[PDB]
């Protein structure tokens, strides 16, 4: 999922982008994926209580 | 670059290209020193 | 605000080069004369 950004790949960031806006565009990748991670934790959680 | 004779100053030669691959680097094979003046584009960054 | 060292570096460079000077770019200049580290702090001040 892209999470708001142009895109989904990180090395496609990485390679097609300056450092200046790339850092932006991989701090919402990497709050992204960390929000659901967080999610599947306490789901996994409560399946478990 | 390689032709024969070239056209007058006031009746200037017109070519277009595209759907090609070119390869600038020769270019720097003319002559031992001569002009390369580039505006707006760097030509050591001209075949990315 | 003050800061621990302070390091000036000056040199002339031509006019469509001077964006090249900034973190991130890339050119000629940006990569076989002057490197800037991506993670830079600090001021460029250029005048004709």
């Amino acid at each position: 999922s892209k999470f708001g950004a142009i895109s989904s790949v990180l090395n496609d960031i990485f390679s097609r982008l300056d450092p200046p806006e790339a850092e932006v565009q991989i701090d919402r990748l990497i709050t992204g994926r960390l929000q659901s991670l967080q999610t599947y934790v306490t789901q996994q959680l409560i399946r478990a209580a | 670059f390689n032709a024969t004779r070239f056209a007058s100053v006031y009746a200037w030669n017109r070519k277009r290209i595209s759907n090609c691959v070119a390869d600038y680097s020769v270019l720097y094979n003319l002559a031992p020193f001569f002009t390369f003046k580039c505006y707006g584009v760097s030509p050591t960054k001209l075949n990315d | 605000l003050c800061f621990t060292n302070v390091y000036a570096d000056s040199f002339v460079i031509r006019g469509d080069e001077v964006r090249q000077i900034a973190p991130g770019q890339t050119g000629n200049i940006a990569d076989y004369n002057y490197k800037l580290p991506d993670d830079f702090t600090g001021c460029v001040i250029a005048w004709n």
